[PDB]
């Protein structure tokens, strides 16, 4: 696999770091020459060059990479222009950092593959943890349904996993419990629940909710 | 492709004169096809190395034939091409104007016809004069029917730096004479000075109205050869091969005469196989330097060698650009005299390494021929009758690449790729 | 004054080697005041030309003090000024880290006085290394008094590009001995990569890693080493003189190691009198280019050759910069190479210039003979002992000035005065 | 005829495109690198330039050329100082792109031969089919007269041309009519008309507006 | 006389212009590269330097010439610094172009031997001839006497200098009258005036006014 990362800023320069720390053939392409000093030694090539360009995206070989990730979120003229030359020459994958909602339906319309808001979707992660402080990170299954890695409170101190009636009453399915740096995975009956760690659970969406309110 | 007609033209005329100078009528005796090929090749390049004497094979209408290589050659291929298309009443377009554009080395097309115009009248008006004034001295000595072509030869020979001659001894019956000196030492000077430096002066008298490239030419000359006169003047004056047995009045005349005489005419007054090896150093560098950008010589040019000898020394010096007389010069002339240096030395240096291969000769003689070939200077040690005939072909090629160029020779075959993308820079440790 | 120092310091260590040698207690027979200043000015450049035999002319005690002048000129003046300072306590101020920044030619003083650390503790444990390894061959075959030294000697001198050997044939007695060539061969390639290049490999070990000075030098060295073993092998192959009467694994041994022994070892296998010319031209070259910017060698270095060879084709190429390894060259950069590239040929030039008013010989040695005292190669075509007393003088500065290097001989002595004032642009037709 | 177009922009470099695609010597002028460098495959030659120095104009043999084409209509100053140095050059062509009212009467009196108005002429010609959908194209011989390529209506539709009475009663005469992608010149009568296509009619100004109201 | 002319600007490229042209040295120094490379061939020698920088100016030799002019108006902290400069230098003469009253008392203050207004001197001349247009030149002697060149009107052609009582009634003195590109000098009873060509008078300044109004 060979990537391709236009745009070198906070969100493309973390996918070019983070590429190449898993070894991968990285293209970092940027307009600007400190950013592209600053991430040659962090991408398998960087260049110079104005993505906009056909005949600067042709001398970069551009054909020749699967995925190429347009990271341009703030110049909607730059990102969408690029994706249409991107598309024009026949990109299996263009993934494209979007700015808001009217710029994600110009890419939908040109032909992004994937349309990623990194801004958009961390804020309502973290509006998520400010609104409940017992939560720490949470992923979404679907509309209903999600696992929660909840942060134990005072109250479940000293307490069994057989005295919590989360499978029968609140219907929800403890996962894995993590003390102290020591993570067990998928915990028996019964299990004594330390203090103010991590705590997996699964169910309902507004069956979690039940569960910190009432416990 | 500008640089491509150039080499294809001026290839054909090598292929064109070839085919003259082997006719049975052009010459005396049977002729190689090699040699053929050399001596075409060595008049349309104007080098004037010559595998046989030029009096004795060619006839008077062989070396006509030579007369027409040299005046084509030395004015170049696309300055006679628009004077027949503006004889025949077409006019030149925008795409014939770029021709010459490249190949007088000129930066811009402006007013760029106009100069073959002047150029072309200037190189005909003084060969007339000069043979006129050759006329007095060689019509007494070789009548009227050889007089008149002997002094007509060489001042077609004498102003596009070609050295070529039409007697055994290449000037060295004429060391003390002052007529033959002072005219043959005014053409290929003022011929190799350059065209635009010519036009220059004709247009304005005065010299603190000069370009920057006119005022280079006139003062580096005279510098340039001031300092080849003391060389030779000093290190050859116990020779006794040459310039021992003369009077002090023909010193003066002979050395003066090889001061000016590598760069890049190639006459002789003074047998160079005799002289010294301090000289023939000297007369190395001497001859790797030309004489004017679009001008009847080759080599690196002198303001070439000024370029890049002042950017060093203003690097030297601690300055952050090259100043000559009082005016910047800025990174794209440094960059294109870097390259015609650079080439030219792996060019000679290919060069002298494919002689010592085939040719069996002192190392010497080597090396002066090819700095001679390549430089279409023309001057010889006692080698040009004693090459082989895959030696022979190996000065053919770089008489070929000397006269036209080396930078117009690689862009015939170096499709331009534009790509404006770039690159972080890289730290390289140069010292 | 950074220059000043290094020019000064290096010449003193001439003065003071000078005098050791010339006392009765180094030296078995008399010796000449400019036979002794030549040997030391020949050990602290580590050039390796030797006048008189270094095995007879020389004591015990004689050849050490050839080992001391041959360790400190190898590392340089400053590398051992600061381990003194070190080992007394004082701490490295600003001042004596800008005298290490010029000598190193370093752009930058960050981590440069722990570069002397890695440099000095790998010089001495490879060279005690490499003398344990030809112990195991100088110990049955010239005992253990003479065994020993022998060894520690040649790995002194192997390693800091000497060339110096005690036997009265330089190393011609083991030319099909892989013992003596793999070792040897191994100490003056590491030795004159660079101390840059070996800090790099030592703490980055995966190739993607190093930087561009170090991905030049290991390409470079690799691409040139393999050109110049066909070029000898191909040549040299029927010469009856050398490689003619050696079975086919003593060709290749023979090869290799004059491929390598150019830059800038000066060690042979085979007699360079008895050459080919065509051999002795393509090394000229080799020994024209250098190894490595902080290292043993001298010439111009490998990556000064490969920026202006870069910088040109670039240019013939219609590519608006010089780009190596995906990455971009900046001007200063490549106005670096071409001050040291064109001062080295002046240099050069002036030596066989001065070479050939004063010494009666044949060119080709002459020129053999600048470009390897340049060069500090030491590689002889039978010369060095015909020398005159005049002519030992000319190669002594040549010699200084190659390793000390063109720019920072020139720096000594060019005040640099600052202006920030500019001109108006000149057009010069450097065509 | 060697044309020089000074000013690579919308307007200029479509010149330079159309020239060189007809087979002409073009001279591609303009201030800007970037433009310069597109359009250079496009021009015989093409010059980094400033066209109101004097002595650039003259480095670029400016005197050798019929016609030059001054398209720069957003800088006046730039305009009228560039046309003004080619009349002093005595160019026989000389036509400029202007800016409003004001930019053509200086370029007037300085001497230009033609002056063009290319977003004026097509923003007239644009809202005359925004006001009458049944125009396709028009081109107008005189104050009153003109040649309009109308489009079908379904009341047309299986339709004679005797049966349409526009030489007796509107004064007008059907010139060509096109089905699809086929053209009929001259068509005599009689001719059915079929859907909408194009329908070339000539006649005066009001007499043609009558036809499309009735018919 | 060595000339340094500081500034290209209309005032300054004037003064380097016509000293060039009666054949003097001129050294012609401003900080923008464009002002210098048009004046290098109007110049001696020609420099791209700041004059507020002591450095750069002992790097032109500027202590080898007598007169340095400053014509720097529009800048006073660059003209007062110039100034400064070379009155440490000790240039024999030193002429500023000012600015405003202001400027002019800050020169005065720093050791300006000469100050010029340029544009102040020509609008008070020039307001002169829009005030009364039977003037063409004039140049005030004193406060009170002038040498007006007037323009001859109507009811003076066919008219003899005796005819005019100039000398007595007016107490004004003809000086020269010139007819068609043709100067009479120092004309003598009596010369018939033609039409409307030049007519130098020279008087007290109230007197001349006297004899416009009158003839
Ligand atoms: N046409 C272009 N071609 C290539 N790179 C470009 C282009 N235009 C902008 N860039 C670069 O893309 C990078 C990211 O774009 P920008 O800063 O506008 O977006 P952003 O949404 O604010 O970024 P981020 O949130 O990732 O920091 C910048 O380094 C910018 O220089
Ligand atoms: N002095 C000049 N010399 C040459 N070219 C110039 C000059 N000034 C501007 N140009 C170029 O002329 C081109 C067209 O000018 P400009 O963009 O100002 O006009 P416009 O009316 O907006 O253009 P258009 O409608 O054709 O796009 C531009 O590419 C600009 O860079
Ligand atoms: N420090 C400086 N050193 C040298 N030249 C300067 C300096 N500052 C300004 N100049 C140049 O002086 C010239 C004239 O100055 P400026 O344009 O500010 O004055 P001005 O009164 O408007 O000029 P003018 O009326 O003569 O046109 C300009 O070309 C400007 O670049
Ligand atoms: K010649
Ligand atoms: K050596
Ligand atoms: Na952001
Ligand atoms: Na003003």
């Amino acid at each position: 696999k060979q990537f391709a990362v236009i745009g070198l800023g906070r969100f493309g320069g973390s996918i070019c770091k983070e590429l190449h720390r898993m070894g991968h053939e990285v293209l970092a392409v940027d307009i600007n020459e400190e950013k592209v000093n600053a991430y040659a030694s962090y991408a398998t090539h960087a260049v110079i060059a104005n993505a906009t360009e056909e005949n600067e995206l042709l001398s970069l070989g551009i054909r020749n990479f699967e995925y190429v990730i347009v990271a341009i979120g703030a110049n909607i003229q730059a990102s969408t222009l690029t994706t249409l030359l991107l598309k024009e020459l026949d990109i299996p994958n263009i993934w494209v950092k979007a700015q808001n909602y009217y710029h994600h339906k110009v890419l939908e319309k040109i032909g992004a593959d994937r349309i990623i808001h990194p801004e958009k979707d961390m804020g309502v992660k973290i509006a998520q943890s400010l609104s409940d402080e017992n939560v720490l990170n949470y992923i979404d299954l679907s509309d209903e349904y999600s696992i929660v890695e909840l942060l134990a409170t005072r109250k479940l101190d000293s307490k069994s996993i057989i005295d919590l009636n989360v499978r029968a009453k609140y219907g929800c399915t403890i996962l894995a419990i993590k003390h102290h740096g020591d993570i067990c995975l998928s915990p028996a009956p019964e299990d004594i629940i330390r203090e103010q760690d991590c705590l997996v659970i699964m169910g309902h969406k507004k069956d979690i909710k039940r569960f910190e309110n009432e416990g | 492709t500008p640089p491509q007609v150039l080499a294809i033209g001026f290839f054909l005329t090598i292929i064109i004169g070839a085919v003259l100078l082997m006719l049975p009528i052009s010459t005396t005796k049977p002729l190689s096809w090699i040699d053929a090929l050399f001596t075409a090749a060595s008049a349309t390049t104007v080098t004037g190395l010559a595998v046989v004497d030029t009096g004795t094979q060619f006839t008077v209408f062989g070396q006509t034939v030579i007369m027409g290589l040299i005046q084509i050659g030395g004015l170049g291929f696309m300055t006679f091409a628009v004077l027949i298309v503006m004889i025949l009443g077409k006019k030149i377009g925008l795409k014939e104007r770029m021709l010459v554009q490249e190949a007088l080395n000129q930066p811009t097309i402006g007013g760029v016809i106009g100069l073959v115009k002047v150029l072309f009248l200037f190189s005909i008006s003084i060969e007339l004069i000069a043979a006129l004034i050759l006329s007095i001295r060689l019509v007494p000595q070789y009548g009227w029917s050889s007089g008149l072509f002997a002094s007509l030869f060489h001042a077609i020979s004498a102003f596009n730096n070609a050295g070529f001659s039409l007697w055994p001894d290449n000037l060295m019956s004429y060391v003390g004479d002052p007529t033959v000196n002072l005219v043959i030492t005014f053409l290929f000077i003022t011929g190799g000075i350059g065209f635009t430096v010519l036009f220059d002066v004709m247009k304005n008298r005065r010299f603190k109205t000069f370009s920057l490239h006119t005022k280079l030419m006139l003062t580096g000359t005279l510098m340039l050869n001031a300092i080849a006169m003391l060389t030779v003047f000093i290190l050859e004056y116990s020779n006794p091969g040459t310039l021992g047995h003369l009077h002090i009045v023909d010193k003066l005349w002979a050395s003066y005469f090889q001061a000016v005489t590598p760069r890049t005419a190639g006459f002789n007054s003074l047998d160079f196989g005799s002289m010294r090896e301090g000289t023939i150093v000297f007369t190395l560098l001497l001859m790797f330097i030309g004489a004017g950008s679009a001008s009847t010589a080759s080599g690196i040019k002198l303001t070439t060698f000024i370029v890049i000898l002042t950017s060093v020394i203003a690097y030297l010096r601690g300055k952050k650009e090259t100043v000559i007389f009082r005016r910047s010069i800025k990174y794209p002339i440094i960059i294109k005299a870097l390259a015609v240096s650079v080439t030219s030395l792996f060019i000679v240096f290919l060069g002298i390494f494919a002689l010592t291969i085939t040719e069996q000769a002192p190392f010497l003689q080597i090396v002066f021929e090819t700095f001679s070939a390549f430089g279409t200077v023309g001057l010889t040690m006692g080698l040009t009758p004693e090459l082989t005939t895959a030696g022979k072909c190996i000065i053919i090629v770089i008489m070929f690449i000397g006269r036209i160029g080396p930078l117009t020779f690689v862009f015939s075959f170096a499709k331009t790729e534009q790509s404006n993308i770039r690159y972080p820079d890289g730290e390289v440790f140069t010292g």
